[PDB]
């Protein structure tokens, strides 16, 4: 569904299960991550620590973590229980050593059935 | 929609009036439902 | 050759999208290939060292380090070498405070006054997103690094130029964003007019009107930048 | 007919419309390594007398700036020494009629 | 008009002369002088004063009075005021372009400041282009400052040479509004010459330099020395426009009333006159020129309304104003309001809907609309019964009329009329009848890029509404019935009438110019059913034939004896097909496996107009070449054919009706089996892919020459997937059965090819962006469904299943990218073609056949010195075969020998009466010997031209055709001898080709102009009446030849293009027309190319030479190769694997290992301590065909001694050539060894960057004489250097061709550069299979070529391309192009068709291209 | 500019322009009446007639053709063959 020619590809339409993420605070997660051992960038290191997974949160880089996957379930699970917005949106890049949330509003997103072993 | 009308609402702030050195405040078109 | 823009700006507050280019100034064998970051009111390319020591990140080995997070990556070191060179006359945060200061200020002005400018840019215009209190020198040190760092793994042949019409980077502006766009940008006329309400008062003046207009005039449109 | 290797002085170029009507034409021995006019798409280009020339714009009765027209340094008309207000039948292959004949006049 | 007389000549503008009014005429044509700046109540008694409104000019009050003029406010032209300015002004229009003359010429002298001595400007100076020569000029003279002394003559710098004795520095003038300034100096910054003096350049002192300007000087300039001097750009003396341009709004009696211009000039001569009383009192100098200035304000503003502001102080307090500029706000855009089409009358729009009923130039009308338009039709004795029946009928009955119009030109208005139903009609009124069957009307379809596409129709007044079309009129006007409005316009005028219906009536344009073929066939329904109702188990029952026969109108009422009359009366399908076509009517074609039984019913033979076999179809009955409208067309007439599309359609249709023919899914279903095979086919082509896959997975994939693993990979998996998808395509369109609805319509001709049936019944195929699989979008992976790195059809996006199986989302969503991709760019297709079109017109709008044949722009410039180089017009040729061509030797001797003193070789007594004695007959033979050389040389001249040696080639006159009607037109029979003499035919061809004329020129140069054009069209009539061929094949009687030969010469004639053709307009629509229906190996092909090429784009996208290897050496891949490598061009750093820099001190020792045998074997039979080391790859180090000696001493001698240079030989197993420079160091090696990875060129042209070798098969003849293809290697490079590789030893350098037409041009001259140009222009129009017959691209290619260099099409200026200053009023400033027209003396030919509507003339084109006058000779 | 009636260059055949005007002209004539030069065997319609008068070549009319240059020739629709 878009409209032809010069509008063409340009007015798009949501895919009938598309919402747009609502904006959530980033505080509380910004707050639960260095609870959960990501070291603060103030007191980073790389020459130290090369293997550190920097996490960023609304696109500000807030620090690093060594062992992300662990912090990955925890806010995968807390995601999945409600106690992070489910709206809000975790991308963990493996080779790119990223772990950025995003929280901010206007994030097109669909819902997907979990897979889970 | 019949009476050509805006539907709006009042935008009611709350203001500390303090000398140093509720109150209507504009009106928001209301989205439907 | 490169360029590496951020459009950061803050999420509430208001909304201010002042973009931060980090520049790779010639192409592949071009003589010096030198890295500069363009800085918002700083009316010329700074090179991106100077900016670190104004960012009290002074010497080389610490700069570096913010850039280039592994130590073996001589070919990243090596596409930096010049960049060590071309902000080799400043030493310390303040001759690197008023490299800065200058080029966002006219001839005129004292030394102070001139770092005082560019430790207000830092703290306020560069990289605001991130903070724009205080203390929070080593956190933009820290992402300009990493701006410089994915700029030259780009250029290094080694990444992929990002997608711009990649849609998970892309933002919907809906009912409710838009509605605040406006909304600050009347409210702010609403605490200007409430303003010529003070210095025009020497012994309730309100326009609810500026807003009911403002918001219904848009609607009844489309007018909103 | 001066040939020369890599190039002339621009100084020695002014020096070339220097002894009239006599003219210097000066080939370049990389511009002359091929014959151009050997060429597929290079037409018979035949100059005209100024006797044809006559005939030519009295039997279709044209002012000479109603002539297709070729330039002074155009490669073809170079090779022939061409000299402004000559014209030449280009006498091309045609696929519509077997020969259809053009005239250019030098410009 | 104005029914008085006047004795002076009637007639019509042919040139406009654009001007500038010298001071002098200004008073010469004027009438009054003007002093007052007020009208009427002199001391109160009304009228008019001697200074305004009256003086002579122009009356009001009723008063005819007006210098004896007489005539009053309607019928004088007002006559023409004057007003002396007490000083010199600029006017307005040319501030602009008089300060830019005084850039050019000294402000002291008046003298160009750059002379013929100088050799930057007789390039400047021979422009012919008065604009474009005046900016060459000016960009020249703008840096001079000082008009120079001595001047550097032609010889030696020593030699000064003399010119204008003034050494005056000019000022840097710049502009202030209306004042110009100018700022001195004695040189930019020199001891005692330093700081500028600005003084104002005043009016006076320019006035007097321009007067200084010798009329070689500013000729040299756009100046005209009669018709605009520059002096005349300086008002001294400024027009007076009378009352008509400046009206007075007098209400009746005793109030005011003078116009917004009357007061502006009121304000003027105020002005004018304070400056006056302030030279006349004496005055301060900053009071008069303040008053100056003041004035100059007045006149500037008079004109032009874009200043330092609006003085709008007028008669109103509240302040609006009006210049002529911002008069021409509404008479420079009322004129183009009108010179865009907009107030649209006797017009009407509505939906299209087919109607196989009506015949093809008809146009069903709905009464509604027929209703509303309007035909004026003077009331005559031959019609007054039928307009009085109309009269009465009304505005609301039919057959009625709106208006009748009495010779007083009242308007008796029938709709609310007293006397509506009692008006005695007398003659010479105007009845305003409604439009009636069969009035030519024109009919329109928009987007209207194609002659075609206005056509005039027969109206047809129909009951509901909408417009109804005959079917096959359906292309002509791309139109369709899914909501298509169409504009239907009423010719108004009885000779409007005339050459509607006698030029753009639709039977007139069935063969059609754009591509000398019909361009209306018959379709849809009556295609597919005209297929059915052919094929041999086609019958017709008697009971139904009746209908069929009595269905077609021009039925002659025999029933036809029926081809079965067994068992039961029963015709064949052809039979009654057959009586649609008229007799006298023949077809011959054969198709791949045609006989004289041809046993799949295949070909065409039709004979005296019963298909004697065949199927028809497209082929035969659509618009195709050769097909049976054509022939109808040329044979039997435009209306006759288009009548037969009636017939055919009625007779089909009818049949069709009765038979019915549908398409259901299971037309789309493929055989159980099939299905496997195309499963099958397909999963065989993803094993190809998934070997391709591991292969290059393995690295074992080597990369194509100049092209990218990745890149070659690709290339092998979307050719895999594509010979799948059509071979999987195939395997269906094999499989459907003749039953087959889809494939029954695939078979005809109507809707539906291969790619078709393809996509729905066997795989859909891949899908593709940007000519690529499916992109990763995600990170390496092209949905968040596929795995990272996945290469698989599947995932890349093969869509695998049939739309009649349904598509897999992935399938589908990467189908929708591809579709989307689709859309996008036919929306960017449909918007450049658009403006491309419209371009492309306005490009060739003006060039027209003149009555010498020759081709002409609206200059009078010759573009083609005869149309199309035969003078032939292209709806009159037909693709014909020139037999002298092609066969073997041995085959041209067999056929056009005839030698009589030769047993074997003479003609046989039995093709010849005379038969016998024809037998050694030296004389004879001396004929026929003649006849044979010139049937010799004519093979030979036309395999000079054709060097392909195509046979076939568009030519007037089909020759085969009027033979094949000789022989039935007198039954000539294949078995007695003919009555003919040798020297009948060999003779009589001879005398006809002296017949055939195109030109018609007494003199020499067009007899020999008329030799050529007819030379081609000549060498296809020799071969054709050959002696041999004339009695051997053809068999013709004395009588059918005499008949052949005054035919040919006939029809030859009638194939002459007409003077009148507005040929260009056609050969832009021709190139246009089809370009908007490109709607799309790797090279810019279709719309972008032809937006790069008709923009002659030095920047092309994709520059290729194509080069060919010298003649003896083609077949070598190894010298392809040698020449390859010798070409492309090769750097450094393309052969180099790293550089080092060591520091390595010693020049004999070395702290590199793999060195130290190196600097030994460089010691047997100044250097810094810094090495740059270089180590080379082997790989594209032998490649490239090179040594390291030669990479060495390339270097050694890029880098003179400034380099110490050594390397490695070509033994050692690691290349390697060491560097140091002959304290800085570790930076100027850097820089160096950059200057060698970058710079050095090793080998090859610089440009040329890819170079791949391909093989094409090659037409070329073989010993024996035929045509034989013969393969060649030919290398085609990214990149061109044309020059550079002409040159190069061992390629043909006779052949190498560019796409670049530019290059081409700049090295092998513009008549080469024209010949690419043709090239290109139709590479594009042939890449989409289209054809547009060669004249259109020759004329649009000669054009672009005229004036010796490419000039684009797709605009190059700003103002024109070849438009009179008149013609379609450009920008919202018509003002400055017309003052620009002014001062360059533009001079208008009013061959425009804007010009002539402005000028209320029809245009010299076509039907106005002559004039018509009155004979006094007719007894 | 005028060429004498020998030496005329131009197609002894009349053009399809000419004849779409000459009709048109003639039969504007016709259709106000003005008198018609053949027999009306039945006719009513101007331009018929008007090509009927052509087809009797009784049209009484001189086209002038302009060549590029200016000069002109002169031939009477009498003259000129009609072969379309
Ligand atoms: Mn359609
Ligand atoms: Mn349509
Ligand atoms: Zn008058
Ligand atoms: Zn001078």
């Amino acid at each position: 569904e878009t409209p032809e020619g010069q509008a063409c590809g340009l007015v798009k339409n949501l895919s009938l299960m598309s919402c747009i993420s609502v904006g959530t605070d980033p505080m509380p997660i910004i707050t639960f991550l260095s609870e959960w051992g990501m070291e603060p960038l103030e007191d980073y290191v790389p020459h130290q620590s090369p293997d550190a997974t920097r996490v960023f949160v609304n696109g500000v880089w807030h620090g690093v973590h060594r062992n992300p996957a662990r912090l990955m379930e925890t806010l995968r699970t807390l995601r999945r229980k409600g106690d992070i917005n489910p709206e809000v949106s975790m991308i963990r890049d493996i080779r790119e050593k990223e772990l950025k949330i995003f929280t901010d509003a206007g994030r097109v997103y669909r819902p997907l059935f979990i897979v889970e072993d | 929609r019949l009476r050509n009308l805006t539907y709006s609402s009042g935008l009611f702030v709350d203001v500390k009036k303090r000398t140093y050195e509720k109150v209507f405040i504009g009106r928001l078109p209301i989205m439907l439902r | 050759s490169h360029v590496a823009e951020i459009r950061s700006a803050l999420e509430k507050g208001s909304r201010f999208i002042s973009t931060l280019q980090v520049k790779l100034y010639g192409r592949e064998g071009s003589s010096a290939r030198t890295i500069k970051a363009t800085l918002p009111y700083i009316k010329q390319d700074i090179p991106i060292v100077i900016i670190f020591r104004a960012l009290g990140i002074i010497p080389d080995g610490e700069i570096l380090e913010h850039i280039c997070y592994d130590v073996n990556d001589w070919q990243m070191l090596e596409m930096l070498k010049p960049c060590v060179e071309d902000g080799f006359v400043i030493q310390d945060r303040e001759t690197a405070l008023d490299f800065i200061g200058r080029r966002g200020t006219a001839l005129g002005i004292k030394k102070e006054k001139r770092i005082q400018y560019a430790k207000d840019i830092l703290q306020k215009e560069f990289l605001p997103h991130i903070t724009q209190l205080e203390g929070f020198e080593s956190r933009k040190a820290f992402f300009l690094g990493y701006m410089i760092n994915r700029l030259l793994l780009c250029a290094l042949d080694r990444k992929d130029q990002d997608d711009r019409d990649h849609f998970g980077k892309k933002r919907l502006d809906l009912a409710g964003p838009l509605l605040a766009q406006l909304f600050k940008t009347l409210f702010k006329k609403l605490t200007k007019d409430i303003f010529r309400y003070m210095q025009r008062t020497v012994e309730l003046a309100i326009n609810a009107k500026t807003i009911t207009s403002g918001l219904k005039y848009a609607l009844a449109t489309g007018n909103w930048g | 007919i001066f040939v020369y290797q890599n190039n002339i002085t621009p100084s020695a170029m002014k020096l070339v419309p220097s002894i009239p009507p006599a003219t210097i034409e000066t080939f370049n021995e990389a511009a002359l390594v091929v014959n151009i006019t050997h060429h597929e798409l290079v037409p018979k280009h035949i100059r005209l007398s100024s006797d044809e020339k006559r005939e030519l714009l009295k039997r279709y009765r044209l002012k000479e700036s109603q002539l297709p027209r070729i330039q002074r340094a155009d490669p073809v008309a170079l090779y022939l020494g061409l000299k402004r207000g000559e014209v030449v039948k280009i006498i091309r292959k045609s696929e519509t009629s077997g020969r259809y004949a053009s005239y250019r006049i030098c410009m | 008009v104005g029914q008085q007389y006047s004795s002076a000549p009637l007639r019509t503008v042919k040139e406009v002369q654009f001007g500038l009014f010298s001071p002098e005429e200004v008073r010469a044509i004027s009438v009054a002088k003007i002093r007052f700046p007020e009208t009427m109540d002199e001391t109160q008694t009304r009228a008019k004063i001697g200074g305004l409104n009256d003086p002579r000019l122009g009356s009001i009050d009723r008063n005819l009075k007006c210098q004896t003029c007489q005539e009053g406010m309607n019928e004088c032209p007002g006559h023409f005021g004057h007003i002396d300015l007490a000083k010199p002004v600029f006017h307005v229009g040319f501030i602009a372009k008089i300060k830019k003359v005084c850039e050019c010429v000294c402000m002291h002298c008046g003298k160009l400041l750059l002379d013929e001595h100088n050799e930057l400007m007789r390039q400047a100076l021979a422009i012919k282009d008065s604009k474009k020569r005046f900016a060459a000029i000016w960009t020249l003279c703008k840096t001079k400052m000082v008009c120079e002394t001595d001047v550097p003559s032609e010889d030696d710098p020593t030699q000064l040479v003399s010119r204008g004795g003034c050494g005056n520095t000019q000022p840097t003038i710049r502009k202030d509004g209306l004042k110009l300034v100018g700022s001195w100096k004695k040189d930019r910054a020199t001891g005692d010459a330093d700081e500028p003096e600005l003084r104002v350049l005043s009016t006076e002192e320019i006035l007097n330099i321009f007067k200084h300007i010798s009329v070689k000087d500013f000729t040299s300039l756009g100046f005209n020395e009669v018709f605009s001097r520059p002096e005349w750009m300086i008002l001294t003396c400024l027009p007076v426009p009378p009352p008509p341009v400046r009206p007075s709004i007098s209400f009746n009696e005793s109030q005011r009333g003078e116009d917004d211009l009357t007061f502006k000039l009121a304000d003027i001569l105020k002005a004018n006159i304070s400056l006056e009383t302030l030279e006349h009192n004496g005055a301060p100098h900053h009071a008069i020129e303040e008053a100056e200035s003041l004035l100059q304000f007045h006149v500037a503003t008079y004109m032009d309304n874009d200043i330092a502001g609006q003085p709008q102080a007028l008669q109103k307090s509240g302040r609006p104003v009006k210049s002529i500029r911002a008069r021409l706000k509404g008479k420079e855009g009322r004129i183009r309001g009108n010179l865009m089409g907009k107030r649209v009358d006797f017009s009407a729009r509505t939906v299209i809907s087919g109607d196989p009923n009506l015949e093809l130039d008809q146009v069903g009308v709905p009464k509604s609309i027929a209703k509303t338009l309007t035909y004026p039709e003077v009331v005559t004795p031959y019609n007054i019964d039928r307009l009085t029946q109309l009269v009465r009928n009304g505005p609301n009955e039919h057959p009625g009329a709106k208006y009748v119009i009495r010779d007083s030109g009242d308007r008796i208005d029938l709709r609310y009329s007293k006397r509506a139903g009692d008006i005695q009609l007398q003659y010479g009124w105007k009845v305003e009848r409604h439009i009636m069957d069969n009035d030519p009307v024109l009919f329109n379809r928009q987007p209207s890029l194609h002659k075609m596409s206005m056509m005039a129709h027969r109206v047809k007044v129909i009951p509901y509404s909408t417009f109804r079309l005959n079917l096959s009129v359906t292309s002509p006007y791309n139109a369709d019935f899914d909501g298509d409005e169409m504009n239907l316009h009423v010719p108004q005028s009885e000779e409007t009438r005339a050459e509607l219906s006698q030029l753009c009536a639709v039977p007139l344009q069935i063969v059609s110019p754009q591509s000398n073929k019909p361009c209306m066939g018959i379709v849809q329904d009556t295609l597919c059913g005209i297929r059915k109702l052919t094929l041999r188990d086609t019958f017709i029952e008697l009971d139904q034939v009746l209908n069929m026969l009595y269905w077609v109108p021009d039925w002659d009422g025999v029933i036809p004896t029926p081809a079965i009359i067994k068992p039961k009366p029963l015709w064949s399908g052809k039979q009654i097909l057959s009586v649609a076509i008229p007799n006298g009517i023949h077809l011959q074609r054969f198709d791949e496996g045609t006989t004289l039984l041809s046993p799949k019913d295949n070909g065409m033979l039709i004979i005296d107009g019963q298909i004697i076999f065949g199927v028809v179809e497209k082929k035969t009955v659509g618009s195709s070449n050769g097909g049976l409208i054509h022939v109808v067309t040329r044979e039997k007439g435009p209306q006759v054919c288009a009548k037969l599309f009636g017939n055919i359609q009625k007779v089909v249709n009818f049949w069709l009706l009765h038979n019915g023919f549908s398409t259901g899914i299971g037309d789309t279903i493929a055989d159980g089996p099939t299905m496997r095979e195309i499963t099958e086919t397909i999963a065989e082509a993803k094993k190809k892919v998934l070997d391709v896959t591991k292969e290059a997975q393995a690295n074992l994939l080597t990369a194509k020459h100049g092209m990218t693993l990745r890149e070659s990979f690709e290339d092998n998996v979307v050719r895999f997937l594509n010979e799948a998808r059509d071979k999987a395509g195939r395997l269906a369109e094999v499989n459907l059965k003749d039953l087959n609805n889809v494939k029954q319509m695939v078979m005809a001709g109507s809707k539906g090819s291969f790619i078709n049936i393809a996509q729905m019944s066997a795989c859909v195929g891949q899908q593709s962006v940007e000519g690529k699989r499916i992109a990763f979008g995600f990170v390496d992976r092209t949905l968040p469904h596929f795995s990272k790195d996945d290469y698989s059809p599947e995932s890349k996006g093969f869509v695998e299943n049939s739309y009649l199986r349904g598509l897999t989302p992935q399938e589908f969503f990467f189908h929708a990218m591809g579709g989307r991709e689709g859309l996008i760019d036919t929306a960017v297709k449909t918007a450049e073609t658009g403006y491309i079109q419209r371009r492309l017109v306005k490009a060739l709008e003006d060039i027209m056949v003149h009555y010498d044949n020759t081709t002409r722009n609206s200059l009078g410039n010759v573009i083609q010195f005869i149309y199309g180089e035969d003078g032939m017009d292209a709806a009159h040729i037909e693709k014909q075969s020139l037999d002298t061509i092609g066969g073997s030797d041995a085959a041209f001797e067999k056929r056009y020998r005839v030698d009589l003193l030769n047993t074997d070789h003479t003609l046989d007594p039995s093709l010849l009466e005379s038969g016998s004695e024809i037998l050694g007959d030296l004389k004879l033979q001396v004929l026929l010997d003649e006849e044979y050389k010139q049937l010799v040389k004519d093979r030979k001249f036309l395999r000079e031209v054709f060097v392909d040696g195509e046979a076939n080639w568009p030519l007037p006159v089909n020759i085969r055709r009027i033979i094949q009607n000789a022989q039935q037109t007198f039954h000539i029979d294949h078995t007695k001898p003919s009555d003919l003499t040798i020297k009948d035919i060999v003779l009589g061809v001879k005398d006809l080709q002296e017949n055939l004329l195109v030109l018609r020129g007494k003199n020499e140069i067009i007899q020999n102009a008329q030799r050529d054009a007819v030379t081609l069209f000549c060498c296809l009539l020799r071969s054709r009446l050959a002696t041999r061929r004339v009695l051997q094949e053809y068999r013709l009687t004395k009588q059918a030849f005499d008949w052949v030969l005054s035919n040919i010469e006939a029809q030859f004639l009638r194939s002459v293009v007409h003077p009148g053709e507005m040929v260009g307009v056609l050969a832009a629509q021709s190139i246009g027309e089809p370009a908007t229906q490109m709607t799309l190996k790797k090279v810019t092909s279709g719309v972008p190319r032809l937006k790069e090429i008709l923009n002659v784009a030095k920047n092309m996208k994709t520059p290729s030479l194509t080069v060919y290897l010298e003649p003896g050496h083609a077949a070598d891949q190894e010298q392809a190769k040698l020449i390859r490598s010798a070409i492309e061009h090769t750097t450094l750093k393309s052969v180099t694997i790293a550089s080092e820099i060591y520091y390595d001190p010693d020049p004999r020792s070395t702290v590199i290992p793999e060195d130290e045998e190196i600097i030994q074997l460089h010691f047997s039979l100044q250097q810094s301590p810094w090495l740059l080391r270089l180590e080379l790859d082997r790989a594209a180090m032998n490649d490239k065909d090179l040594t390291m000696g030669q990479v060495g001493e390339r270097i050694k001698q890029t880098f003179k001694n400034d380099l110490f240079v050594i390397w490695s030989e070509d033994n050692d197993e690691k290349l390697i050539i060491r560097c140091r420079v002959v304290a800085e160091e570790d930076h100027m090696l850097k820089k160096i060894e950059n200057t060698m990875l970058e710079n050095i060129t090793l080998r090859g042209v610089e440009n040329i960057e890819r170079v791949v070798m391909m093989k094409y098969d090659r037409k070329v003849p073989s010993p024996t004489g035929e045509y034989v293809k013969e393969p060649e290697w030919v290398l085609e490079t990214d990149g061109v250097n044309l020059s550079e590789v002409m040159t190069v030893p061992g390629i043909d350098p006779t052949r190498i061709y560019t796409n670049s037409f530019i290059d081409i041009m700049e090295v092998l001259g513009i008549e080469a550069g024209r010949a690419a140009l043709y090239k290109e222009v139709y590479n594009v129009i042939a890449s989409d299979g289209s054809y547009v017959n060669y004249r259109h691209m020759a004329l649009l290619v000669d054009v672009m070529t005229t004036q010796g260099g490419l000039t684009s099409v797709t605009r190059h200026g700003f103002n024109r391309s070849n438009t009179g200053a008149l013609m379609r009023c450009s920008f919202e400033e018509t003002v400055e192009i017309l003052f620009e027209a002014g001062a360059s003396a533009e001079l208008d030919d009013c061959r425009g068709v804007s010009e002539n509507v402005i000028l209320g003339q029809m245009a010299p084109i076509g039907t106005g291209a002559f004039d018509v006058m009155i004979d006094e000779e007719s007894l | 500019k005028a060429i004498p009636k020998d030496q005329r260059a131009t197609t002894p055949y009349m053009t399809k322009y000419e004849r779409a005007r000459i009709l048109g002209t003639r039969a504007l004539q016709i259709s106000m009446n003005a008198p018609v030069f053949v027999d009306l065997e039945g006719e009513t319609d101007p331009l018929r007639i008007a090509m009927k008068e052509l087809a009797e070549k009784k049209i009484p009319l001189v086209i002038r053709r302009y060549l590029p240059d200016g000069s002109f020739e002169d031939w009477s629709v009498e003259e000129l063959i009609v072969d379309l």
